[PDB]
DNA sequence: CATGACGGCGAATACCC
RNA sequence: CGGAGAGGUA
DNA sequence: GGGTATTCGCCGTGTACCTCTCCT
C-alpha cells in the first residue's frame, strides 16, 4: 500500500532517491532513503543543562561547594572519580580535588590568589569535612585525635 | 603536622577537657529574635560569638578588642568560626550506657562481664536488678533479681550485700572488676577446660580483656556520665522563608536529652518516690541512645513526619554518611557539565569546550592575565570586563587555555579511562564536543549523554593530565592491553566500502602510477572506488637496525585501497589495506601500527582513519530502506513445512503415540530447525549478488546490500538482528523462562501481530529489568573489589623471589579456551624456559615476555611456562614490578608507585553489567597419553582404569597437548596408551549408572562376612527372572544386618587368595549398600567387567568466588594422606578416620563416596563429588592451587560473555584475599598461638628471628572474602569508611587502635597525597625522614 | 512535533552515535522554536530591623 | 611532548618521576624567572619543560646540579 | 531538513521509523501534487478526481 | 503503626546426647 | 539552604 | 555439661545530573 501511494505521487517505490552533496555537487554513490519523519523536540534543552562554576558559595557544615545548577554549585567528584584518579596515579590532581577545589578554606583562598598571581601552585591543608567527622565522632563519646608530627 | 590517627574511649575528664561550657537549657534560639538563648544548644558564651569579633550584647566590635572576654554577656571576642570547633558537655544526672558498646554485636559490656545481653538490657532499661559485691551471702556478683524477688531478698537479708539496677549498677560492676587478675583467671581456665566451644568463648573474652589492658581505656568509661555536645555550627538551623525553621533532626534529640536530664535532676533533689525516678532514668537512657544511635534498639524515635530522626551515628555511616559523601568524594570548584555532541574534526587529544563554560571555568586565570597587561587595575575591574565579555577578554581566554588540559568525565566512572584529559578548543554553542574514538572508552554516545569538565589548576595537575590522563597517552585498555580507539560504526563502514571490490566497476584493468593517480581518477569520476586495478605501491619495512627499507612493486588492488594507502604511515605492509577492511581488520591495522611505529604515529593514523571513514561513508550514500530487508522467498514454504510437521506430531499425541513432554520437545526442536533453515536461506540470499562480468557473463560477488554491508563490516548489527529484521524472530520465552511452543514466524519488516508482539514484550521487559537490577550488584561488587585492593601499590623493582605460577593453555577438552600466548604475554618468567633440546635455554630467568618472546615460545612448541605472580611475590606492603609484569595500558613493565589494586578492581568491575546472572571422543589427530594410570590384564585386552583421578591428554605430534579429558573409575578405553588417532572415534566408554568394584585378577568371588537375607537380598524382576542380589544399605537394612559390613574376597581354583602384588593386606572389597550383585556365587570374574551397580554462572558467581563463599554441598577432601579407615559408618553420618597418626572426620551418610574402605588416597584427593570450597583448596593444595582455581572460575564466567580480562588482576584480588595468617605454633615469636594476624607481620618476625638464628613461628594462610578482608584490614579508617562503621569504630575505640596513614583511602580522607603515582616519592621522602 | 524531510545517510561524522544533523532552514523556519514561561517571585517580608 | 610523552617518559624512565621533574622545571620557568632551554614556540611552561626533558636538556640530576651551582655562586 | 544515521536502525530494530519515512514521503507526494494543482488553478473536478 | 526482600553471617538457642 | 516525597535523564 | 543443627538479629544492596512540592 505504501508503494502504491508512492506510485500515486510519482515517487520511487523503494523510497530511495538520488542525493547530491551540497558541498561539491557530487552525486552520492548509492540511493538514499529520503522521506518525512515526525520529529519531537524533547524537554532536555542544552540551555537548561549547560553549567559551569569556578568559585561560588559553600555548604554550612562541610565547606564543600554547593550542589546543583540552580545554586550555581560545583560538580561532585565522587568515589569512582577518586578511584579513576588513583588508578592514573595523578596524586596532585586528586589532592587539589580534595582540598583546594573543595573544603580546604585556607587552601582554596591561597589557590585563588596564586592563580590571580600567575603561580599555579597549591598549599593544601586539612579539609573541613575531616574536622567535622572528628567532632562528630567525639560527640559519640569516642576520643579520636591526630598524633604528633 | 601528623603521622597517625589515634582512637580510644573518651573518659569523662577527657570529654570535659574538650568542652568549653555546659549546656543546661533545652532551647536552641528565641525565634522572635534571631539571638540564641543563654546556656542553650546555640549558646554564645560556651561555643563562641555568632558574629565575627562581635560579642552577643555587642559592646566589643573590633579586631583590637579580640582576646578580651566580655564581662556583660560572657562571650569572648574572637572569630565566629570557633562555633564549629568548640564542643559542649552535658552533666548527666544519672550514669547512662553507651548504645554502641551495648547493642553493637558482640556486646562489649556483655562479653566483658559474661552476663547475657538480655539481662543487661533488662537491668539498664529497669526490668531487673543485679547484685554487686554480695559478700558472704549465696547471691553471686552477677545474679539477676526480679522486681518481685528484690524485696523478698531484702526482707530475707537486705543489708550486708548491695543490689542496684539501671546504668549505675552496670557502671559499678564495670568499675569493681579487676582486669589483670581476671585475665589470669580466664587464661588458666582456658587450660583446665574440656569444651572446645568453651575455649573459643573464653578466648574471645581474653582477647577483649587484653584490649582494655594494653590501652588506656577503662571499662567504666563505656557508661556515659558526661555527654559531649557537637558544636552548633555543625548542626545549623536552616531558615525556611525566613520566619520559620525546618527540623534539624539533631538538635531535637539533644533537646530531649536535656529535657529528661533536667527532669531527673529536679526529681533527684526532690527525693521523689523511686518508681517515677526510675522511669525518668529509663527515659533519659532511651533519649541518650536515641541521640547516639536512633533506632539501633527498639522503636525508631520519630519526628513531626513519620520519617525516623537522623542520629549522630547516621551522620558518619552509610552512603549519605560523612565518609562516603564528604571524604571519599566531594563536590569541587572549577567544574562544569554539559551535553556532549560529536566532534568529527577533532584530533584525539582535543575536545570541544563551549566558550561560555571556558570563560566561567578559567575565570581567575582571566583575572590574572587582565592584571598582568594592565587592562584591569583592581579585582572589580577585571570582574566587570569578564561580565561584559569584551573582545580582549576572549583573546585572553584563548591565550590561557592554549595548552591547559581539561578533564572530561562521564558517569558512571567504571574505569580510570572514564576520566580523560583533552586540550580544549573554544566552540560556539553550549554543548561539549567529544572525539568519536574515545566514546568507547567512556561508553558514551550522543542520545542525551552529559559530561563533566574539570580544570587542573596547578602545574603538577596540568602535567599529570597531559602525561597520565591525555587520551593520546591512554589508547590501550588497562584490563587486557588491547587498543580502545578502534574505529566503530560509520568509520568502519566507510573504510569497508572504500576497500570493497566490485567485479565490473568503472576503471577496472587500469594500471596506475600510485595512490595519487587513484585519488585523481576517483575524484574526477573516471574510475570507480571498487575497481580492480594495478597500482605501483612503494612500501617500507624496518630492517635489523631499524631503518625503513623501501620496496616498490606492482600490486593487484582496488582504487579505494590505494587511496587509503596514503594515510598509512611508513613501515606497515601494503597487505594490511589490500582487503575489505572490517572492524577487526581496522583494529588489527591499528595494532600493527602501534607495534611497529609507536604511540604518536598510531594516534595520527587513528585520526586519519577516522577522517577517511567519515568522508567515504558520507560519499558512499549508504542508506537503509524497507527493500534492504530482503526476506527469502523460501521462508513461507519452510514455515508451512514446519507447521505440517508440528501438526503431525500433534496428531501423534492425539493418538497417544507420544506423550505431552516429548511432544513439546519435538515441536520445539522442529521450530528451532525451521528457524535455522529460514536464517540460512535469508543469509544466503542476502550475502551474494549477481553481476555482469567484463564479458557478458554472470558472476557472483559479495552483496552491496546496505544492511549486509553494515553487518559484514562489523559497523552495526549481527546475524541475530538481521534474522529478526528479515527472517523470523524465533522462539520466545515465558516470564518464568519456559520456551513458548509457537515461535514468532514474522519478522520486523512484515510486522508482528498483537499476540506475537505481546509475547515479545515478555523478553523485552525481562531484559530491561535485568539490566536495571544488575547495575546495582555490579556497582557493589566493584566497590568491594576497590576496597579490598585499594592499598596495593607496586613498591619494589624486584623482590628476588623464585616462586611462580605454572601457566598452561586453558583447555576444557575438545577446544582451546585460551592460548598460552595471552596468558604469558607481558609476564616475567619465574624460571628458565628450555628448548626441546632440554639443555638450551630459550628464555632466561628474568625475561619480560613481549610479542617477540611469545612468538619464539609458540614457534618452539612450549607447553607450560613458570611466571612470577603478585600472589607469590615476597614484597611486603605491596608487590614488586617484576612479579606484576607489563603495564597493560602503557605496554612496558609496570612502574613503581602504580596503584595496581585499584586498576585490577576497575578492570574486573567494569564488564560486570555485561554479565548475565557418557563416553569420550577425540576430534583431531594426535597421540594419546594417560597419566596416573596402570596397565592390567583384561578379558578383551583393553585397559581398564582404577585410579580415583585419571585424565587423558591428546598431544598433537609436535609435543603440545591439545585436548584433556576426565576418565572416571571403571572406564575402559577403546584403544591403548601412546596410540595415534585419526579423529572422531570413541576413545573410552563407561556406564554412568553403574559403579563397579573391578578386580585385576580373575577368580571366584567369595562372599566373606556376607549373610543372606540381612545384608544381601534376592529379587527376580519379571522381565528377566534372574536371582539378582542387592546389598541393603547400611541403614536401610535390618537390625541384624547392621552389625555386619559387606565384604567380597577373591579366591580361585587353587583355593588361596591372589591379591595386588606389593602389599601385605589381602584384597578385600566392600559394597556398603545400593550395590547390585548380578552374578551368582563362585563365578570366575575376568578383569574388565562390572560387579555392582551404583547410580551416578554470571555476576553472582563472580561475587561468590570473590567472597570465598562455601558451596552448599562442598566436595569432601582428605586432610592428610593415608589409608581411609571408616571406624564409624551410617549412624546418621558416617565418621571416617584416615591413617597416614590417624585422624577422625565427620561426613554425612547421604553423600556419595568415590573412595572405598581399602583405598589409600592422597592429601587433597576428591573423597566426594561437588563444588570445591576455595578454603579447602588453600588449606590442602596450597596458595597456588586456590589462586589458579579462582582465576579459572572467574575467567570461565568472563569468557562465556566474551569479556577479556588479564589474569593478573584476579591474582591481585586473590593476593588481597590472602593477607591473613593464623598462628599454628607460637615458637619464639610474640604472637599468641591460634590468633589471626597479618601475613606480612609474620614474614617480618620470622625473618628477624632467623637473622638472630632463633626458630620462627609457623602459620596457616587464611582465605577471606573481599568484604571480610576489607573489614579486617589494619587501618580502622578504611574499614569504617567502607562498611559497618559503627562496629568498626567500636572495635577501634575499645582496642585503642592507631591508624598510620599508609593506604590510598586513608590519605584521600585526610586530603593528603596518596602513596601512589606522582605522590609515591613524596611518601617515600616522608618515610625516609623518620 | 514537526514533519521533517529526513535522509538516511552518514554525513561526515555529524550523525555518529545517534547524533543528528539539522539544516539551517529548520532554524530559520522556527520549526522547533518553543516558548518557555518562567515565574519569578519577589517577596517583601517583615525583617527584625 | 605535547601529544605524547613517550620520549620524555623514556628519558626519565618513570612516568610519575617525569611528571615531578617537569613540574619542578615548569615552576622554575613560571615563577623562578628561569629561561627556556628550547625555543619558545608559544608553548606553556609545562610543555616547554616536557620538550626540554625529551631532548635530554633537563632531568633531576641536571636540575640538582643547577640548583647547587645557583646557590653556591 | 535532517540527516539521520542509517546505522542506528539495524541493531535497534525499530524499522517503523523507516516505514513511516517511506509513508511520510508518499504523504508529502500527494500534497506535492495537490499544491501543484492549487498553484496552476486547476478545475475543481481535477482536484476531486485526484 | 506496616503487614510485597532477601542472601550472608555470626551470636544465641535448643536439641540431643 | 538541610531534609523528605515524587518524577525524569545517561 | 558439652557439640552441633536451628534460629534471630544485623549488614549490605550503582554513579552523576535535572525538575517540582512540602517541612516548628
Ligand atoms: N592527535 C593528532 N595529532 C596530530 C594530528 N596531526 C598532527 N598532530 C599533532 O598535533 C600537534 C600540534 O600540531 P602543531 O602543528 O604543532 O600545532 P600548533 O601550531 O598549535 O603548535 C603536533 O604534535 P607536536 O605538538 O609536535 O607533539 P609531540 O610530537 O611533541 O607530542 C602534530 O604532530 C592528528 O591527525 N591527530
Ligand atoms: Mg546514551
Ligand atoms: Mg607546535
Ligand atoms: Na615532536
Ligand atoms: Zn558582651
Ligand atoms: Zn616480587
Amino acid at each position: 500500500e505504501i508503494k502504491e501511494l508512492l506510485k500515486l505521487g510519482d515517487l520511487p517505490t523503494s523510497g530511495q532517491i538520488r542525493l547530491y552533496d551540497g558541498r561539491t555537487g557530487e552525486q552520492f554513490e548509492r540511493p538514499v532513503t529520503v522521506g518525512y519523519m515526525y520529529m519531537l523536540k524533547l524537554n532536555h534543552l542544552v540551555d537548561d543543562k549547560m553549567h559551569a562554576r569556578s568559585t561560588g558559595s559553600y555548604s554550612l557544615v562541610t565547606q564543600q561547594p554547593l550542589g546543583g545548577k540552580a545554586q550555581f554549585g560545583g560538580q561532585r567528584f565522587g568515589e569512582m572519580e577518586v578511584w579513576a584518579l588513583e588508578a592514573y596515579g595523578a596524586a596532585y590532581t586528586l589532592q587539589e580535588m580534595l582540598t583546594v577545589k573543595s573544603d580546604d578554606v585556607n587552601g582554596r583562598t591561597k589557590m585563588y590568589k596564586n592563580i590571580v598571581d600567575g603561580n599555579h601552585q597549591m598549599e593544601p591543608g586539612m579539609p573541613e569535612s575531616f574536622n567535622v567527622l572528628l567532632k562528630e565522632i567525639r560527640s559519640l563519646g569516642i576520643n579520636i585525635e591526630l598524633e604528633d608530627e | 603536622e601528623f603521622d597517625a590517627i589515634k582512637i580510644a574511649l573518651a573518659s569523662p575528664d577527657m570529654i570535659r577537657s574538650w568542652s568549653f561550657g555546659e549546656v543546661k537549657k533545652p532551647e536552641t534560639i528565641n525565634y522572635r529574635t534571631f539571638k540564641p538563648e543563654r546556656d542553650g544548644l546555640f549558646c554564645a558564651r560556651i561555643f563562641g560569638p555568632v558574629k565575627d569579633y562581635e560579642c552577643l550584647c555587642g559592646k566589643y566590635k573590633r579586631l583590637k578588642h579580640r582576646g578580651v572576654i566580655c564581662e556583660k554577656c560572657g562571650v569572648e571576642v574572637t572569630q565566629t568560626k570557633v562555633r564549629r570547633e568548640r564542643m559542649g558537655h552535658i552533666e548527666l544526672a544519672s550514669p547512662t550506657a553507651h548504645i554502641w558498646f551495648l547493642k553493637s554485636l558482640p556486646s562489649r559490656i556483655g562479653l566483658l562481664l559474661d552476663m547475657p545481653l538480655r539481662d543487661i538490657e533488662r537491668v539498664l532499661y529497669f526490668e531487673s536488678y543485679v547484685v554487686i559485691e554480695g559478700g558472704m551471702t549465696n547471691l553471686e556478683r552477677q545474679q539477676i533479681l526480679t522486681e518481685e524477688q528484690y524485696l523478698d531478698a531484702l526482707e530475707e537479708f537486705g543489708d550486708e550485700f548491695d543490689a542496684k539496677m539501671g546504668a549505675e549498677a552496670i557502671q559499678a560492676l564495670l568499675k569493681s572488676m579487676d582486669l589483670e587478675q581476671e585475665c589470669e583467671q580466664l587464661r588458666e581456665e582456658l587450660n583446665e577446660t574440656n569444651s572446645e566451644t568453651k575455649r573459643k568463648k573464653l578466648t574471645k573474652r581474653i582477647k577483649l580483656l587484653e584490649a582494655f589492658v594494653q590501652s588506656g581505656n577503662k571499662p567504666e568509661w563505656m557508661i556515659l556520665t558526661v555527654l559531649p555536645v557537637l558544636p552548633p555550627d555543625l548542626r545549623p538551623l536552616v531558615p525556611l522563608d525566613g520566619g520559620r525553621f525546618a527540623t534539624s533532626d539533631l538538635n531535637d534529640l539533644y533537646r530531649r536529652v536535656i529535657n529528661r536530664n533536667n527532669r531527673l535532676k529536679r526529681l533527684l533533689d526532690l527525693a521523689a518516690p523511686d518508681i517515677i525516678v526510675r522511669n525518668e532514668k529509663r527515659m533519659l537512657q532511651e533519649a541518650v541512645d536515641a541521640l547516639l544511635d536512633n533506632g539501633r534498639r527498639g522503636r525508631a524515635i520519630t519526628g513531626s513526619n513519620k520519617r525516623p530522626l537522623k542520629s549522630l551515628a547516621d551522620m558518619i555511616k552509610g552512603k549519605q554518611g560523612r565518609f562516603r559523601q564528604n571524604l571519599l568524594g566531594k563536590r569541587v570548584d572549577y567544574s562544569g557539565r554539559s551535553v556532549i555532541t560529536v566532534g568529527p574534526y577533532l584530533r584525539l587529544h582535543q575536545c570541544g569546550l563551549p566558550k561560555k563554560m571556558a570563560l566561567e571555568l578559567f575565570k581567575p586565570f582571566i583575572y590574572g592575565k587582565l592584571e598582568l597587561r594592565g587592562l584591569a587595575t583592581t579585582i572589580k575591574a577585571a570582574k566587570k570586563m569578564v561580565e561584559r565579555e569584551e573582545a580582549v577578554v576572549w583573546d585572553i581566554l584563548d591565550e590561557v587555555i592554549r595548552e591547559h588540559p581539561v578533564l572530561l568525565n562521564r558517569a558512571p566512572t567504571l574505569h580510570r579511562l572514564g576520566i580523560q584529559a583533552f586540550e580544549p578548543v573554544l566552540i560556539e554553542g553550549k554543548a561539549i564536543q567529544l572525539h568519536p574514538l574515545v566514546c568507547a572508552a567512556y561508553n558514551a554516545d550522543f542520545d542525551g549523554d552529559q559530561m563533566a569538565v574539570h580544570v587542573p589548576l596547578t602545574l603538577e595537575a596540568q602535567l599529570e593530565a597531559r602525561a597520565l590522563m591525555m587520551s593520546t597517552n591512554n589508547i590501550l585498555s588497562p584490563a587486557n592491553g588491547e587498543p580502545i580507539i578502534v574505529p566503530s560504526q560509520d568509520v568502519v563502514l566507510g573504510l569497508y566500502y572504500m576497500t570493497r571490490d566490485c567485479v565490473n566497476a568503472k576503471g577496472e584493468g587500469m594500471v596506475l602510477t600510485g595512490p595519487k593517480e587513484a585519488e585523481r581518477l576517483y575524484r574526477s569520476g573516471l574510475a570507480s572506488l571498487h575497481a580492480r586495478v594495478k597500482v605501483r605501491i612503494t612500501e617500507y619495512e624496518k630492517d635489523a637496525n631499524g631503518e625503513l627499507v623501501a620496496k616498490t612493486s606492482l600490486k593487484d588492488t582496488t582504487v579505494g585501497r590505494a587511496i587509503l594507502w596514503m594515510i598509512v604511515p611508513k613501515g606497515l605492509p601494503y597487505s594490511i589495506v589490500n582487503q575489505a577492511l572490517g572492524k577487526k581488520a581496522i583494529s588489527k591495522m591499528l595494532n600493527t601500527c602501534y607495534r611497529i611505529l609507536g604511540l604518536k604515529p598510531t594516534v595520527i593514523f587513528a585520526d586519519q582513519i577516522m577522517y577517511t571513514g567519515f568522508a567515504y561513508a558520507a560519499r558512499s550514500g549508504a542508506s537503509v530502506g524497507i527493500d534492504d530487508m530482503v526476506i527469502p522467498e523460501k521462508k513461507h514454504e519452510i514455515i508451512s513445512e514446519a507447521e505440517a510437521e508440528v501438526a503431525e506430531i500433534q496428531e501423534q499425541f492425539q493418538s497417544g503415540l507420544v506423550t505431552a513432554g516429548e511432544r513439546y520437545n519435538k515441536v520445539i526442536d522442529i521450530w528451532a530447525a525451521a528457524n535455522d533453515r529460514v536464517s540460512k536461506a535469508m543469509m544466503d540470499n542476502l550475502q551474494t549478488e549477481t553481476v555482469i562480468n567484463r564479458d557478458g557473463q554472470e558472476e557472483k560477488q559479495v552483496s552491496f546490500n546496505s544492511i549486509y554491508m553494515m553487518a559484514d563490516s562489523g559497523a552495526r548489527g549481527s546475524a541475530a538482528q538481521i534474522r529478526q529484521l528479515a527472517g523470523m524472530r524465533g522462539l520466545m520465552a515465558k516470564p518464568d523462562g519456559s520456551i513458548i511452543e509457537t515461535p514468532i514466524t514474522a519478522n520486523f519488516r512484515e510486522g508482528l501481530n498483537v499476540l506475537q508482539y505481546f509475547i515479545s514484550t515478555h523478553g523485552a521487559r525481562k531484559g530491561l529489568a535485568d539490566t536495571a537490577l544488575k547495575t546495582a550488584n555490579s556497582g557493589y561488587l566493584t566497590r568491594r573489589l576497590v576496597d579490598v585492593a585499594q592499598d596495593l601499590v607496586v613498591t619494589e623493582d624486584d623482590c628476588g623471589t623464585h616462586e611462580g605460577i605454572m601457566m598452561t593453555p586453558v583447555i576444557e577438552g575438545g577446544d582451546v579456551k585460551e592460548p598460552l600466548r595471552d596468558r604469558v604475554l607481558g609476564r616475567v618468567t619465574a624460571e628458565d624456559v628450555l628448548k626441546p633440546g632440554t639443555a638450551d635455554i630459550l628464555v632466561p630467568r628474568n625475561t619480560l615476555l613481549h610479542e617477540q618472546w611469545c612468538d619464539l615460545l609458540e614457534e618452539n612448541s612450549v607447553d607450560a611456562v613458570k611466571v612470577r605472580s603478585v600472589v607469590s611475590c615476597d614484597t611486603d606492603f605491596g608487590v614488586c614490578a617484576h612479579c606484576y609484569g607489563r603495564d597493560l595500558a602503557r605496554g612496558h613493565i609496570i612502574n613503581k608507585g602504580e596503584a595496581i589494586g585499584v586498576i585490577a578492581a576497575q578492570s574486573i568491575g567494569e564488564p560486570g553489567t555485561q554479565l548475565t546472572m557418557s563416553s569420550i571422543q577425540v576430534k583431531n589427530k594426535g597421540s594419546i597419553k594417560l597419566s596416573n594410570v596402570k596397565s592390567v590384564v583384561n578379558s578383551s585386552g583393553k585397559l581398564v582404569i582404577t585410579s580415583r583421578n585419571t585424565e587423558l591428554k591428546l598431544i598433537d605430534e609436535f609435543g603440545r597437548t591439545k585436548e584433556s579429558y576426565k576418565v572416571p573409575y571403571g572406564a575402559v578405553l577403546a584403544k591403548g596408551d601412546g596410540e595415534q588417532v585419526a579423529g572422531g572415534e570413541t576413545v573410552a566408554n563407561w556406564d554412568p549408572h553403574t559403579m563397579p568394584v573391578i578386580t585385576e585378577v580373575s577368580g571366584f568371588v567369595r562372599f566373606t562376612d556376607m549373610i543372606d537375607g540381612q545384608t544381601i537380598t534376592r529379587q527376580t524382576d519379571e522381565l528377566t527372572g534372574l536371582s539378582s542380589l542387592v546389598v541393603l544399605d547400611s541403614a536401610e537394612r535390618t537390625a541384624g544386618g547392621k552389625d555386619l559390613r559387606p565384604a567380597l574376597k577373591i579366591v580361585d581354583a587353587q583355593g588361596n587368595d591372589v591379591l595386588i602384588p606389593g602389599t601385605d593386606m589381602p584384597a578385600q572389597y566392600f559394597l556398603p549398600g545400593k550395590a547390585i550383585v548380578q552374578l551368582e556365587d563362585g563365578v570366575q570374574i575376568s578383569s574388565g567387567d562390572t560387579l555392582a551397580r551404583i547410580p551416578q554462572g554470571g555476576l553472582p558467581r563472580v561475587a561468590d568466588l570473590f567472597e570465598a563463599r562455601r558451596p552448599k554441598e562442598p566436595a569432601i577432601l582428605a586432610e592428610i594422606s593415608g589409608i581411609v579407615s571408616f571406624g564409624k559408618e551410617t549412624k546418621g553420618k558416617r565418621r571416617l578416620v584416615i591413617t597416614p597418626d590417624p585422624y577422625e572426620e565427620m561426613i554425612p551418610k547421604w553423600r556419595q563416596l568415590n573412595v572405598f574402605e581399602g583405598e589409600r588416597v592422597e592429601r587433597g584427593d576428591v573423597i566426594s563429588d561437588g563444588p570445591e570450597a576455595p578454603h579447602d583448596i588453600l588449606r590442602l593444595r596450597g596458595v597456588h592451587a586456590v589462586t589458579r582455581y579462582i582465576v579459572n572460575e572467574v575467567q570461565d564466567v568472563y569468557r562465556l560473555q566474551g569479556v577479556k580480562i588479564n589474569d593478573k588482576h584476579i591474582e591481585v584480588i586473590v593476593r588481597q584475599m590472602l593477607r591473613k595468617a593464623t598462628i599454628v605454633n607460637a615458637g619464639s615469636s610474640d604472637f599468641l598461638e591460634g590468633e589471626q594476624v597479618e601475613y606480612s607481620r609474620v614474614k617480618i618476625a620470622n625473618r628477624e628471628l632467623e637473622a638472630n638464628g632463633k626458630v620462627g613461628a609457623t602459620y596457616s594462610r587464611d582465605l577471606l572474602g573481599i568484604t571480610k578482608a576489607s573489614l579486617a584490614t589494619e587501618s580502622f579508617i578504611s574499614a569504617a569508611s567502607f562498611q559497618e562503621t559503627t562496629r568498626v569504630l567500636t572495635e577501634a575505640a575499645v582496642a585503642g587502635k592507631r591508624d598510620e596513614l599508609r593506604g590510598l583511602k586513608e590519605n584521600v580522607i585526610v586530603g593528603r597525597l596518596i602513596p601512589a603515582g606522582t605522590g609515591y616519592a613524596y611518601h617515600q621522602d616522608r618515610m625516609r625522614r623518620r | 512535533g514537526q514533519n521533517m524531510r529526513v535522509a538516511f545517510m552518514p554525513w561526515n561524522g555529524y550523525n555518529f552515535e545517534d547524533s543528528i544533523l539539522v539544516s539551517e532552514r529548520v532554524v530559520q523556519e522556527d520549526r522547533f522554536t518553543t516558548i518557555h514561561i518562567q515565574e519569578l517571585a519577589c517577596v517583601s517580608r517583615d525583617t527584625k530591623l | 611532548a605535547r601529544v605524547t610523552v613517550q620520549d620524555a617518559v623514556e628519558k626519565i624512565g618513570n612516568r610519575f618521576d617525569l611528571v615531578l621533574v617537569a613540574a619542578r622545571r615548569a615552576r622554575q620557568m613560571q615563577v623562578g624567572g628561569k629561561d627556556p632551554l628550547v625555543p619558545e614556540e608559544n608553548d606553556k611552561t609545562t610543555v616547554i619543560a616536557l620538550r626540554e626533558i625529551e631532548e635530554g636538556l633537563i632531568n633531576n640530576q641536571i636540575l640538582d646540579v643547577r640548583e647547587r651551582q645557583e646557590q653556591q655562586e | 531538513d535532517i540527516v539521520l544515521n542509517p546505522l542506528g536502525v539495524p541493531s535497534r530494530m525499530n524499522i517503523g521509523q523507516i516505514l513511516e519515512t517511506h509513508l511520510g514521503m508518499a504523504a508529502k507526494g500527494i500534497g506535492d501534487k495537490i499544491n501543484a494543482m492549487l498553484k496552476q488553478q486547476q478545475e475543481v473536478a481535477k482536484l476531486r478526481e485526484f
